[PDB]
């Protein structure tokens, strides 16, 4: 189990693992807050 | 017993050297009378993957 | 023909005569270094300008320089 | 739209600027090529020893800024 | 001798030890990383098998695991298709009316205004047009409802986790030896009787017992509903006994020799159907009996473990004349040890294979309502053309790879192979020649035509109505195979394709398939083709011919395959690998399949596809190629940018990805030349500044960063203008074709 | 008017790059820095990284911002 | 140790021919002779293209450039562990022994050989080419 | 208004550009049923356009002769005439997220040099020391200024390596 844990925190699953994350939380955002252009 | 203790940290005053104001460590001093007696090995390779160099005792500063 | 010139930071490591494609490069007794030995260009006529020599050397900076000068059958490599 | 061509306009500028200031600085010389004043302002190449170091001289500097006026004009 | 399965158990242990430590595979990557370079280093070497270890036996069974790996990924792919037509697309409503619904099986969520996307494609549904033909192909294999797509969908993921487990146990628990994977002759007999005879076997079954009556009740109006379950068909002889009355005697004819009674549903009707535009499915049920047993036949012909069979080596020996020394000695053992050679014919084939079937899908249409669906039609041909040519390169970039690794001198003393590389030189100059004459007259022709057009002179150009060049050849070929089914072919009722001659066919007003008639601007791009093919095989044969030795560099070999240079001497020795050779010859692949799909599209959109109206079939374009394509002003004008028209304006409609895409293909071919015409020294400089930044604020990385390397520029650059430009044809082929056809 | 303005501009990024590698130039072949000891031209040197890579930022702002207004446009 | 003489009746290696072989530079400038001995009969990679099979006892060949000369003296000296030799010969028939220069290898140091183009300095102590410039031609700062 | 603008909800192109957008999405839903997935998801749509015109007009945008809204990047216009919001705020919005994700890297890159094998842990994520890190980094911009007056920000000159000259 160390061992998978240290391959899932090499820098490409990193890398997924958080543009997934911060693409989801933009998506959601633009989901429940359409179209915004200004604050 | 001339030039610096062997393991020490030495700053590179080559100007066209890789490894200038950077700090490497000592690893041989030759007590001979070479040019280029100091020995120093550095943690980053160069462009060509060397990781060591002779220095003379003036191109090398204890930092 | 091309320029090839070796400096004293040289450690005699050999490895440039070795990587030379056209035996430009040799080796001859000296005292600057714990080897004994130093780089020499005797047969700069046939060098090419590969600078094979310049990629096998271990110096920082180099100790052997390759500077592109005239170009003539043999400095250009023709066979014809 | 005025605004957006002249923001790219700029850009054009700044970044032809950067190749030719950058070539005419390093022209004597870099931390690849320490010794590069010593080969003149333009020469082929260093050869693949050192990683590779195509277009590494100064005329080649200029070389690649000619693209980029180019696309600024 | 003997052929048996030789198989280790427990070679490698499965744990993930090796996951958390990258680039283990390399003895130089084991190290760690320095300098960023590793990093490209760990990703350029992951595959490359024969260089981790010299272990013939470990490089097969690395090769072996791997095959099931991607067949697993095809699997996926396979059953996601399935999938999504299963669920999200308009395939039941597309049954009803084939001829006005477009197919779709890609929806889109409704984020950012993105559900514009979403069009209008008939039958109640809203999504993405789909372009890859899996609606006829399903309508073909009798599939009528959503239920046996999604069963399909499950069982590809079945397969596919049967693939990935099977890579798995041959890798770790059961691999296979040396001595097993060297048995050529079993294993082309396994391939030839048993994976392609019982698969054209099987598939002939399929057509008999299900494609061809549920595509017989479909073609004759029968609702999908009301058309009995392939099980059904499959249980009681009464059905098939009534839509086919072969059926009613069983399988007794066919094994009393009396094979003409199944005349009913094999039949050799040749053309294409009237009522969906495709093949006659007997005809293609009858075509793969006869595979089959011709496959079949074929797989009985190697020694394998009886005296009876043959031993390719000894045919091999035998074939040998006056005029070639030796001949073939030697290559069967540079076939049953080199995997580079057997990859690089396996991938000429392949892709000549895939060119093939380009041409002949497009001209015979073997799926149901498949030539009315312009748009799939050009992106099939298209794709697979594609795909054709990247193999063709491939294979070209393996056989340099087996003679700088692989090859061996001691082997070859005086076979065809030392002989060839003896003569390189006359090859390569012959070739070269070759090339020149053929760039001058099929090039110099344009440009003399565009002259003359300019210079008001349309009186000595070469078209139609001025100087012509007519390919009698190819016309007297068109007309042999319009007149073989009276005299050559007695019990063929029509001719293979409608393009070599006779009447058109058309389903549901729009043209499936007529005549296509060869002039003065076809001689001229045919010209163009054999220009750029021989261009492409020039690069190619040159590269890999010099790829150990020239004039030039006598020790190119011990520089390996994939190098930069032999530096600034000798004049400059930039780019004198084979790599090198290879990625100047993707190029000129691009550059030879970019003219060849342009000269599809135009010539099928002018001469062949188009409506149907009263006493008169009108064009897409018009007929415009006869008169338009013997200039590049032509082209430039009526089909470049006459055409780009549905591309540039598709904004505001479900088009308008296209003309993102479109635009944006622009963008990466354009980022190529950034690659393409710099060197790393000048990038190596400006990061040093960079560096030198980031030591100001104590932000410098640990791990060194360096400039790309001269071989890495040169494949992003390549990568990047292949993605580009294909890209860019793809979008404006698509809007095209979709908005107009 | 419009053949005379392209004309002008062209001529004028033409004759722009040609400066600064006529300055490149001189960087090689008559830049003395024992003359030139501690004035303004030996300064532009010393600290050319820091002009080079400001450059590369202004460039990489506009390039990303522009790209990026047109694109979301 | 003395300079060895080229012997123009030496057997040459069992080879069909090519077409990467000597051209009119051979006949109008110079040419390259190589020669060695081998131990037995074996099969060798020609640096212009090709396989040949070099006999027992003394072998010569002919080649455009010295280069071709000296990586078929790497092969035979990395591979079968040989050591060749090779002149470079003119039209008019004029000898001129090449490689080894001396007799011992360049890559091992040997007494008698005098040193060239060698400078007593490093990279970093060249002049500025300002103090190169208006010689007789164009003149690198390190040739001086 | 600013620069011979007019607010868009007075904009007469505005409106018809409105009324365009739901002539096109009307005319597309007229060809389907009324209670169908096609005729909801162009319902949907319909309405988020109208909601859109309505805060983009609530919102005090000015819109040109084009009737598209236009932005106001001058920090005094847009603090004299209510339009921080469009250029101002975002600004200070994304300085503090990018000077956010910048000063989490450098503390992950100065924690790491310290130890035996950096290069390791740039490549293998340290996944602990990163989520400590991006947690603490809220307090980014008072942490910065701190390091910049005690001179710990920036590294000295001779310690930097320079090219020959
Ligand atoms: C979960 C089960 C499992 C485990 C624990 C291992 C463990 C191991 N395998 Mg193994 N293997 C497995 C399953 C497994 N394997 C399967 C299913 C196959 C068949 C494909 C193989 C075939 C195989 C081969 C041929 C080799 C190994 C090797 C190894 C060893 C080191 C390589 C490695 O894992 O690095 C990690 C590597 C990866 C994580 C790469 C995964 C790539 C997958 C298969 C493809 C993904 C496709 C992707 C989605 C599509 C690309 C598109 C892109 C946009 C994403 C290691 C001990 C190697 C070895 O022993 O070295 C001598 C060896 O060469 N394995
Ligand atoms: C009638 C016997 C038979 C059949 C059907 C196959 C079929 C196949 N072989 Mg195989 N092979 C055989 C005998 C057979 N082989 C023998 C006797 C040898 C030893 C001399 C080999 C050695 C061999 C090698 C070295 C390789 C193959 C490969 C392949 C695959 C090629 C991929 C493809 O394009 O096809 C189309 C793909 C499909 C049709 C997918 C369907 C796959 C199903 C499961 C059919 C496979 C049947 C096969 C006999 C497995 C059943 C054995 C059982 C224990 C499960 C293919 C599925 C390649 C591979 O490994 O791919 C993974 C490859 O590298 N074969
Ligand atoms: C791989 C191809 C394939 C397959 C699978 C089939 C299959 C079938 N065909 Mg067919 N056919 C084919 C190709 C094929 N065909 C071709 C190429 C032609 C053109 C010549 C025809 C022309 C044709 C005709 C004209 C007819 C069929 C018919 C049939 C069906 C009955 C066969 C029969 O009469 O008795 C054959 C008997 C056997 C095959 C033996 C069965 C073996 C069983 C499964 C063994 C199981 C044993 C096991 C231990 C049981 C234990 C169970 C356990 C749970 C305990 C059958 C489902 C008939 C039909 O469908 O009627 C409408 C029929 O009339 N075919
Ligand atoms: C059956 C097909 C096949 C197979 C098994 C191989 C296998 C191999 N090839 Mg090869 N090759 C092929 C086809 C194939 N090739 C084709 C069709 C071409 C023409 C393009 C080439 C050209 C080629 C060259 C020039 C080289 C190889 C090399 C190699 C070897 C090293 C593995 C490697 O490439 O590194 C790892 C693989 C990768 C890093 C993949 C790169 C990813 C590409 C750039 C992405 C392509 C874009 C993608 C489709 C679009 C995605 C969109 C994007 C936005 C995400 C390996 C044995 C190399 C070699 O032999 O080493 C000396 C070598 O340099 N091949
Ligand atoms: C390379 C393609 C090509 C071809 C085939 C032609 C052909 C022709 N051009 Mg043209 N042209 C071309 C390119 C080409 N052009 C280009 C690229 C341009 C733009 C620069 C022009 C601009 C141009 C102009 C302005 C004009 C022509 C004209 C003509 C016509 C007469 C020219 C003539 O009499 O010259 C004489 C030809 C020769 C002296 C040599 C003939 C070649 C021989 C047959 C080859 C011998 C090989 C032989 C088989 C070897 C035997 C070996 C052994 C057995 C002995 C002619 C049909 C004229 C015209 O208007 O037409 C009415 C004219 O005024 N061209
Ligand atoms: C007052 C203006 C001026 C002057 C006096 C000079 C003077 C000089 N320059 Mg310079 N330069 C200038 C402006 C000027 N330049 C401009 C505007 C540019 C930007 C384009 C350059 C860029 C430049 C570079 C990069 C270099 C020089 C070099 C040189 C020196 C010698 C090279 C030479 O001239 O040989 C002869 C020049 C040529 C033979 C030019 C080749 C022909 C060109 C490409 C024109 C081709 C046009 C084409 C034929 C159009 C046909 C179209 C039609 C057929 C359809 C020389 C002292 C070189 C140097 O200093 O040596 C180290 C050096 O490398 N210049
Ligand atoms: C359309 C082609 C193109 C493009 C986009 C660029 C872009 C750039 N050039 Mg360049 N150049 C080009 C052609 C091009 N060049 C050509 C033909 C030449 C002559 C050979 C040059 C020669 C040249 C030189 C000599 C230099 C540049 C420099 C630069 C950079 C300037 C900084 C900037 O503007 O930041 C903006 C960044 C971009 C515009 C890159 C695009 C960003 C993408 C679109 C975002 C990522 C997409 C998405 C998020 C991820 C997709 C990846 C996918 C696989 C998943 C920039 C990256 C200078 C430099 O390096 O500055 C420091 C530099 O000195 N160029
Ligand atoms: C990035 C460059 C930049 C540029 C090109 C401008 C340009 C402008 N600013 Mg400005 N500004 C900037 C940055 C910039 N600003 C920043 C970073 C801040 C935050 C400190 C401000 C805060 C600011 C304020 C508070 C005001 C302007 C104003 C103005 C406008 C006229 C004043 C002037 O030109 O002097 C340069 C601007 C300054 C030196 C800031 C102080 C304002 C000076 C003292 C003028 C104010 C007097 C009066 C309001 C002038 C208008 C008279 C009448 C028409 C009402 C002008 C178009 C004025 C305006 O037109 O209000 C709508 C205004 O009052 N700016
Ligand atoms: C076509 C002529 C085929 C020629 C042909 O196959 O003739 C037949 C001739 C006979 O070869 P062998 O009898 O030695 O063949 C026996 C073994 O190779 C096994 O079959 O082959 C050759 O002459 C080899 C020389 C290449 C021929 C050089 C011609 C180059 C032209 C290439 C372009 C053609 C257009
Ligand atoms: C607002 C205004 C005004 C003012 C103005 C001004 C004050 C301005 C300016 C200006 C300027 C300020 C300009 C500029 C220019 C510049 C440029 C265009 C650049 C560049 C280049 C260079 C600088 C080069 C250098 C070099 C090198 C690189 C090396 C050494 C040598 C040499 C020098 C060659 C007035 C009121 C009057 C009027 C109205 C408007
Ligand atoms: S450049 Fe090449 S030929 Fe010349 S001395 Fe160096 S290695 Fe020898
Ligand atoms: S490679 Fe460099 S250090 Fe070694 S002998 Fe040659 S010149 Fe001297
Ligand atoms: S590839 Fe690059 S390094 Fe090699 S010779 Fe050409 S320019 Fe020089």
């Amino acid at each position: 189990m160390k061992d998978f844990t240290t391959y899932l925190s090499t820098a490409p699953v990193i890398a997924t693992i958080w543009f997934t994350f911060t693409a989801g939380l933009l998506i959601e955002i633009n989901r429940y807050f359409p179209d915004p252009l200004v604050f | 017993e001339v030039g610096p203790k062997r393991g020490s940290l030495v700053k590179i005053l080559r100007p066209e050297s890789y490894w200038f104001n950077q700090v490497g460590k000592v690893v041989s001093v030759d007590q001979s009378g070479v040019r280029y007696p100091v020995v120093v090995r550095f943690e980053n390779q160069n462009y060509a993957g060397v990781t060591t160099n002779n220095y003379a005792l003036d191109e090398v500063v204890a930092a | 023909a091309h320029i090839v010139k070796i400096y004293d930071t040289c450690i005699g490591c050999t490895q440039c005569v070795r990587a030379c494609p056209l035996d430009v490069l040799e080796m001859v007794p000296w005292d600057g270094c714990k080897a004994s030995q130093m780089a020499s260009a005797p047969r700069t006529e046939d060098c090419v300008g590969c600078k094979r020599c310049e990629t096998a050397c271990p110096t920082d900076f180099l100790s052997v320089r390759v500077y592109l000068g005239s170009e003539s059958t043999r400095s250009m490599g023709l066979s014809y | 739209g005025d605004f957006l061509v002249h923001h790219a306009i700029a850009l054009g500028l700044h970044t032809t600027t950067l190749i030719l200031v950058k070539g005419a600085l390093d022209a004597r010389g870099s931390k690849l090529m320490p010794d590069k004043k010593d080969f003149g302002y333009s020469f082929p190449c260093d050869g693949p020893g050192r990683g590779g170091t195509c277009d590494i001289s100064a005329y080649d500097a200029f070389y690649l800024a000619v693209f980029w006026m180019l696309n600024t004009i | 001798k003997k052929v048996k399965i030789a198989v280790d158990r427990n070679p490698v242990e499965t744990s993930f030890e090796k996951w958390a430590k990258p680039g283990h595979f390399s003895r130089t990557l084991s190290k760690g990383p320095n300098t960023t370079t590793w990093i490209w280093n760990l990703h350029a070497d992951a595959h490359d098998f024969d260089s981790h270890t010299s272990d013939l036996e470990e490089i097969s069974r690395k090769v072996f695991s791997a095959h099931f790996g991607q067949l697993g990924i095809i699997f996926i792919w396979l059953s996601g298709m399935y999938f999504h037509g299963a669920r999200f697309s308009n395939y039941e409503a597309w049954l009803s009316d084939p001829t006005h619904i477009k197919p779709s099986a890609q929806v889109v969520w409704p984020i950012v205004g993105q559900e514009i996307l979403n069009g209008d494609v008939g039958g109640g549904f809203q999504g993405i047009q789909i372009t890859s033909g899996f609606f006829q192909l399903w309508r073909a294999s009798g599939i009528t409802s959503e239920l046996q797509l999604y069963t399909t969908a499950i069982g590809g993921l079945v397969m596919a986790a049967a693939m990935f487990f099977a890579g798995w146990f041959h890798y770790h628990k059961a691999a296979p030896k040396l001595e097993w994977f060297q048995n050529v002759e079993s294993m082309l007999n396994h391939h030839l009787g048993g994976l392609l005879g019982l698969g054209s076997l099987a598939w002939a079954g399929h057509q008999i017992h299900v494609s061809l009556p549920v595509n017989k009740l479909l073609d004759a109006g029968v609702d999908p509903k009301e058309i009995p379950l392939p099980h059904d068909l499959l249980l009681n002889r009464a059905i098939m006994a009534d839509l086919y009355p072969s059926f009613a005697k069983g399988i007794a004819p066919f094994f009393t020799l009396n094979w003409s009674e199944y005349s009913d549903f094999l039949t050799f009707k040749g053309g294409l159907n009237p009522v969906t535009g495709g093949l006659w499915l007997s005809d293609t049920a009858h075509h793969h009996v006869a595979i089959a047993v011709l496959f079949l036949v074929a797989g009985h012909m190697y020694r394998t473990n009886w005296g009876i069979g043959h031993s390719m080596k000894e045919i091999l020996e035998a074939h040998r004349g006056p005029f070639t020394g030796e001949g073939h000695v030697g290559l069967y053992e540079i076939l049953t040890t080199s995997w580079h050679a057997q990859l690089a014919i396996n991938l000429a084939l392949f892709g000549s294979l895939s060119i093939i079937v380009a041409h002949h899908m497009y001209a015979m249409p073997p799926y149901p309502y498949l030539a009315t669906d312009y748009g799939t039609q050009l992106s099939l041909f298209t794709h697979h053309t594609w795909i054709g040519g990247f193999c063709i390169v491939g294979a070209g970039a393996h056989a340099a790879i087996f003679m700088v690794r692989d090859y061996d001198p001691t082997n070859n003393y005086n076979n065809l192979l030392d002989r060839v590389i003896r003569h390189r030189d006359a090859i390569i100059s012959h070739l070269n020649w070759v090339c020149i004459f053929l760039g001058f007259h099929s090039f110099g022709l344009y440009i003399h035509n565009d002259t003359m057009s300019a210079l008001g002179r349309p009186q000595d150009m070469f078209s139609d109505t001025a100087i012509q060049l007519q390919p009698v050849f190819a016309q007297w070929i068109q007309n042999t195979h319009f007149l073989a089914p009276q005299l050559t072919a007695p019990n063929a009722l029509a001719a293979t394709s409608l393009t070599w001659g006779g009447d058109l066919v058309a389903v549901g007003g729009k043209v499936a398939m007529m005549p296509i008639s060869l002039g003065t601007s076809d001689f001229m791009v045919h010209h163009i083709h054999a220009f750029t093919i021989h261009v492409t095989v020039l690069i190619l044969l040159k590269g890999v011919l010099f790829a150990r030795s020239s004039r030039l560099i006598p020790d190119k070999a011990n520089l390996g395959f994939r190098f930069p240079c032999d530096g600034p001497g000798r004049g400059g020795t930039c780019q004198v690998s084979a790599w090198d050779h290879v990625f100047l010859g993707l190029f000129w692949m691009y550059n030879s399949l970019s003219i060849v799909i342009f000269h599809f599209s135009w010539k099928m959109q002018s001469d062949v596809w188009g409506t149907v109206t009263a006493s008169g079939v009108s064009h897409i374009t018009g007929g415009n190629f006869a008169q338009s394509a013997n200039t590049i002003n032509g082209w430039l004008r009526d089909f470049l940018w006459a055409q780009s028209s549905q591309v540039i304006q598709s904004y505001g409609s479900a088009l308008s990805a296209y003309g993102l895409i479109f635009l944006g293909a622009h963008f990466v071919w354009a980022f190529s030349l950034m690659f393409l015409f710099s060197g790393r020294g000048y990038w190596q400089e400006l990061i040093e500044s960079i560096v030198w930044a980031h030591n100001k604020l104590k932000v410098a990385p640990a791990i060194q960063p360096r400039a790309l390397s001269i071989t890495q520029g040169r494949a992003v650059g390549v990568a990047h203008y292949l993605l580009g430009g294909i890209a860019t044809t793809w979008s404006f082929f698509l809007a095209r074709i979709i908005s107009v056809g | 008017q419009a053949a005379l303005y392209t004309h002008h501009q062209y001529i004028a990024g033409f004759i722009m790059c040609g400066a600064f590698a006529h300055g490149a130039i001189f960087f090689i072949r008559d830049y003395d820095p024992e003359q030139n000891k501690g004035n303004v031209l030996a300064r532009m040197l010393d600290h050319k990284e820091a002009l080079i890579s400001h450059l590369s930022w202004v460039s990489l702002f506009l390039g990303f911002h522009t790209l990026g207004l047109y694109v979301h446009n | 140790w003395t300079v060895p003489t080229l012997n123009p009746d030496t057997p040459s290696p069992i080879f069909g021919g090519s077409t990467g072989g000597l051209l009119r530079k051979a006949q109008t400038e110079e040419f390259y002779v190589i020669t060695w001995e081998a131990k037995k009969e074996q099969i060798f990679e020609m640096p212009t293209g090709g396989a040949a099979i070099m006999r027992q006892g003394p072998n010569l060949l002919k080649f455009g450039k010295k280069e071709q000369c000296l990586a078929l003296t790497t092969q035979l000296r990395n591979k079968f562990k040989l050591t060749p030799c090779f002149y470079r010969v003119f039209p008019d028939g004029k000898v001129q022994y090449l490689h080894p220069a001396d007799g011992v290898y360049p890559e091992k140091v040997n007494a008698g050989r005098v040193g060239a183009n060698q400078n007593m300095r490093r990279i970093g102590q060249n002049v500025n080419p300002i103090k190169v410039k208006f010689s007789g031609r164009m003149m690198s700062p390190a040739e001086i | 208004d600013i620069a011979g603008l007019t607010p868009c909800s007075e904009s007469k192109a505005y409106a018809k550009l409105e009324k365009k957008e739901l002539k096109t999405l009307e005319k597309r839903l007229k060809q389907y049923e009324a209670d169908s997935a096609p005729a909801v998801a162009l319902k949907a749509t319909m309405e988020r356009t109208k909601a859109r015109f309505a805060n983009y007009a609530k919102a005090g945008l000015l819109c040109g002769n084009d009737g598209l809204p236009h932005l106001i990047a001058d920090p005094g216009l847009a603090l004299k005439y209510g339009h921080a919001g469009e250029v101002f705020i975002p600004t200070f919005g994304f300085l503090y997220v990018a000077g956010y994700i910048g000063y989490v890297g450098r503390q992950y890159l100065i924690a790491v040099k310290g130890e035996a094998k950096p290069t390791d842990k740039e490549i293998i994520i340290d996944v602990p020391l990163a989520t400590k890190l991006a947690w603490q980094g809220a307090g980014w911009p008072l942490a910065a200024v701190q390091e910049l007056q005690r001179g710990t920000l920036l590294e000295k000159e001779e310690n930097i390596t320079v090219s020959p000259r």
